């Protein structure tokens, strides 16, 4: 997904005037927030057992 | 020939079309050919 963001960032300035690229649907924050919940619950687990 | 779209005394571009894109402030020079 980050490579697609950088590819659109490469192809962005050569578009005609008045055309902008928008990102309505995305599952990158779902996966990112889920793996961040997992990392922080592992940190809470190791610190609370400590 | 143009019938509508340009006016009298405007300035159109012959040299340097690979370097430009509409909507940027740019240096002008009168071209040779």
């Amino acid at each position: 997904a980050k490579a697609i963001r950088q590819t659109i960032a490469n192809l962005e300035p050569f578009m005609p005037q008045g055309m902008k690229v928008v990102y309505p649907y995305d599952t990158t924050p779902v996966v990112s927030a889920s793996i961040h919940e997992v990392v922080k619950t592992l940190g809470e687990a190791i610190l609370l057992v400590f | 020939l143009v019938t509508e779209g340009l006016n009298a005394g405007d300035k159109i571009i012959t040299e340097g079309l690979q370097f430009v894109q509409p909507g940027v402030e740019v240096k002008t020079v009168p071209a040779k050919n």
